[PDB]
């Protein structure tokens, strides 16, 4: 029952004109000691509507989601993380690239890359940088805008859901990649998004300020 | 990490309870906590009370891990800062440290009126409330016999026998297979609890239940001496529905409320009734 | 409206309860276009004394949409408050749909939470947003009071069913079925076993959807149910109404499966919800209890019927008991949507709210 206790409630607010735009989630002010388990993310709460709670420490967020659970809490902001913590590879990169708009790369008047900069979602992004910044200190006035990131490559109306289902596209992209499992934890999974894209930019980087710093790395 | 640490140097007071201990590490994490929200402390001290009961396999320690979580919802559900609602909690904390490490006299002074001069007394294992109770008693000029059983997973008899020589009180140690032998000559029994469930019952050393009994059929009076902070919402059907993590030969076991008489406890002297009403006003 | 009489000789000592027949029936001595009562107040009547509408629940929420309906056609006349003329006119309705058929627990608790409603309404605020938002009350109460709750205990006793389980349930609860259904859809793999009873037989209602649902049930009449107990694991029972003394008012045949279910060392669940928690005790099923129809105690046995004509025997008198009692100390634990908690929290809960 000490376990179902709420603090904020994510309203999913799931509007059809075009999903990976514009879909939203703000949190309410709610306790109201909720009937679902939460887990806590980062500073996010998600009710377990379609998942259960899982227990224990593992590796990763596969161990727990293959199971049909989630840990309680899990990520940076967790000082006993039910994941392994690791570090990752193209943070500085990405944490650079957080000074250009995206009509930046249209006004380029090349196609090749601005499809690198659309795994995520599909449609030409590029807020992963401005989310994995340095500046951006992850506490309060931040869970909605990574909620609504999460929803909108979540294709699902259960937040939990669409975490794992965000995860396991990234474990597909490190796998298309020939990337390693191991080096794709569930730890943080917007870094590893940012790692991801900014590989698959470095890639495509060849068949084209910005390429100075997309070729800075090799 | 170093949580561990912390938790077994503050089990340096032999009289300081596991789950005291537990409960001021928790307090001790809490103001060295460096969040800035309450999702975050919630989320790290969840997952420092499992670290917790994944040291120590008592249930006393989960009742205070459930005890200062519902205490931290409740004092964020009023004033909603975290900065003024952390300054609460602190001095909250305090206050429930200063006022639960002094229970057991409490328990012993309201609890020691049930001995009479020249009764029988019987008890299971060494715990610190029934030895506080005996003190406390024996304080009062009071005259009588002490009949304890050894508890062979680990011989906690003898030491209780120790502790009540060195208050020149007539104690005699039996077998745990003895109980029913001895139980016409008490009259009668006294027994501490490791947590009390929701229910009535309690959760004690795997010699009690069957003491329970043998002095049910006798008519002899059963008396559970025990905290406030053990009250864990917990519903065992019967001896298969304890979970595992409690019992790891088994090492505890649970007896139902209507072998019981009555509770001390801080808060009084209680029947089992009104443990569940004090854990539904809780809303825990 | 005339008062209806007993048919047949009731027993010595239930000559307090009335005893009505199936057959017998008050719209014979009404208009056809009701003048002295509500056209959905007499549907909802003759639903009930036919047997249409048995299930607790069910008729609570019939009686709450008839009600919901009436006070929707209902305007105030002149000179008159809404608050003292909606609760002096549904007075008589009330009377009449216990002559009818004695009223339950559950419709007890629903006319007082609406009597406490309607006196609660202002007097300066208009009628046409009185009546809808009595309205809206009855919905909200029926959404928060039924399906929440019900919800609430089936996720509240899905942690307590194991895999490899034998349950045992007795009669027709929506709320049980609703309960081992959705323990079956999240994952739980176990078997029921079905008891039933003379004369409704009312289990097949549950036994077919267990069947539709995929969960292996079992079917035996109840005075057999000592020969399945052995191997039985827990036993879920519907209640009715929980008493304040801590009885549980159910079935008339709970009490005798929960005392059985001791002797085997089987627990004893009981499923309820706070709204149908009562502040009255009863320490008996002899003070107050229900007299069906005689008649359905004749059962075709062979070619003839022993009982055919049992009232040409002055000293024969049939007895046909619908409720039961279970003490307290019977049952192990409740579940509500506050939880599980023991048999004696539930004056707790009667203060509590």
């Amino acid at each position: 029952m000490n376990s179902q206790y709420m603090f904020d409630y994510p309203a999913i607010n799931i509007d059809v004109r075009c999903h990976r735009l514009l879909s939203s989630v703000s949190y309410v002010a709610y306790n109201k000691f909720h009937t679902h388990d939460v887990s806590t993310y980062e500073h996010c709460e998600i009710p377990l509507e379609k998942l259960r709670l899982g227990f224990g420490r593992r590796n990763s967020l596969a161990d727990f989601y293959s199971l049909g659970e989630l840990p309680a809490s899990w990520g940076p902001a967790c000082y006993f993380s039910s994941v392994k913590p690791m570090m990752y590879t193209f943070q500085g990169m990405a944490s650079d690239l957080s000074r250009f708009d995206l009509t930046s790369f249209s006004r380029k008047g090349l196609p090749n890359v601005l499809k690198a900069l659309s795994w995520p979602l599909g449609i030409p992004d590029c807020e992963i940088f401005s989310i994995c910044s340095d500046r951006f200190v992850r506490g309060l006035q931040t869970r909605d805008q990574l909620m609504s990131y999460i929803l909108r490559m979540g294709d699902s109306h259960s937040l939990d859901e669409c975490i794992v289902q965000a995860h396991k596209k990234i474990l597909q992209e490190a796998r298309r990649l020939g990337l390693s499992d191991e080096h794709y934890n569930g730890y943080d999974l917007f870094r590893e998004i940012g790692s991801l894209v900014c590989l698959r930019l470095i890639n495509a980087e060849p068949f084209d300020d910005v390429r100075t710093v997309i070729r800075s790395y090799r | 990490e170093l949580i561990e640490y912390f938790k077994s140097q503050m089990k340096e007071d032999p009289d300081m309870a596991s789950a005291v201990a537990a409960i001021r590490t928790l307090l001790e994490f809490l103001k060295r906590d460096k969040g800035e929200t309450i999702q975050g402390l919630r989320a790290n001290l969840t997952s420092a009370i499992e670290t917790l009961c994944g040291v120590d396999s008592s249930v006393a320690v989960s009742s205070g891990g459930e005890l200062f979580l519902r205490f931290i919802s409740l004092a964020s559900l009023e004033y909603s800062d975290y900065s003024k609602c952390k300054k609460i909690m602190i001095e909250r904390g305090e206050l429930f440290l200063r006022r639960i490490s002094l229970s057991r006299n409490k328990i012993a002074d309201l609890c020691h009126t049930f001995i009479k001069d020249g009764a029988t007394i019987l008890t299971h294992a060494y715990s610190r409330v029934v030895l506080r109770v005996l003190e406390a008693a024996v304080a009062a000029k009071k005259r009588f016999s002490v009949y304890v059983t050894e508890s062979q997973p680990d011989l906690s008899g003898k030491k209780m026998a120790k502790a009540l020589c060195h208050l020149n009180v007539p104690v005699t140690v039996v077998l745990d297979a003895a109980v029913g032998y001895i139980m016409e000559k008490a009259d009668l029994v006294i027994v501490g609890a490791e947590g009390v469930v929701e229910n009535g019952g309690i959760i004690n050393k795997i010699g009690t239940n069957q003491m329970a009994v043998c002095a049910k059929a006798q008519n002899k009076p059963f008396y559970v001496v025990a905290e406030s902070f053990k009250f864990v919402r917990l519903f065992p059907l019967n001896q298969q529905d304890v979970p595992d993590k409690f019992k790891y030969h088994p090492w505890v076991d649970y007896t139902a409320p209507s072998l019981i008489t009555l509770l001390f406890t801080d808060l009084g002297v209680l029947t089992p009734s009104a443990v569940s009403d004090e854990l539904i006003k809780l809303y825990l | 409206v005339p008062t209806r009489k007993d048919y047949g000789s009731k027993v010595s000592l239930f000559s307090h309860l009335p005893q009505y027949s199936r057959q017998n029936s008050l719209t014979q001595f009404m208009s056809i276009p009701s003048s002295v009562i509500h056209p959905a107040m007499v549907r909802l009547g003759l639903q009930y004394s036919q047997g249409l509408v048995s299930g607790s629940n069910a008729r609570c929420i019939a009686l709450l949409r008839a009600l919901q309906q009436v006070i929707q056609d209902y305007t105030t006349p002149p000179n008159e408050e809404l608050s003292r003329d909606l609760v002096n006119k549904l007075k008589p309705y009330m009377s009449f749909l216990t002559q009818c058929r004695p009223l339950s627990a559950s419709m007890h608790n629903a006319i007082k939470f609406l009597n406490k409603e309607i006196t609660s309404v202002g007097s300066s605020k208009r009628e046409e947003e009185a009546k809808s938002e009595l309205r809206a009350a009855i919905d909200r109460y029926v959404q928060e009071k039924i399906v929440l709750a019900a919800q609430a205990i089936s996720r509240f006793a899905y942690q307590k069913i194991s895999n490899g389980d034998v349950i045992l349930v007795y009669g027709c609860s929506s709320l049980v079925s609703r309960i081992l259904q959705e323990a079956w859809t999240e994952g739980r793999r176990f078997r029921v076993v079905v008891v039933d009873s003379r004369p409704w037989l009312e289990g097949r209602h549950t036994l077919r959807s267990l069947v539709h649902a995929g969960v292996p049930a079992s079917y035996l009449l109840i005075p057999a149910a000592s020969y399945v107990l052995p191997e039985v694991s827990k036993v879920l029972l519907g209640a009715h109404a929980l008493l304040a003394n801590g009885s549980v008012m159910s079935r008339v045949g709970t009490a005798q499966l929960a005392l059985v279910a001791r002797a085997h060392n089987v627990p004893v669940l009981v499923c309820c919800e706070t709204y149908k928690f009562c502040e009255r005790v009863q320490t008996d099923a002899f003070v107050s209890n229900e007299l069906d129809d005689p008649d359905d105690l004749q059962c075709k046995r062979g070619e003839h019927v022993a009982l055919a004509n049992w009232q040409n025997h002055a000293s024969l008198r049939l007895l046909n008991l619908v409720y039961d009692v279970t003490p307290p100390e019977l049952v192990d634990l409740v579940i509500t949507e506050l939880g599980m908690i023991p048999c004696s929290s539930v004056p707790v809960v009667l203060r509590v709210k």
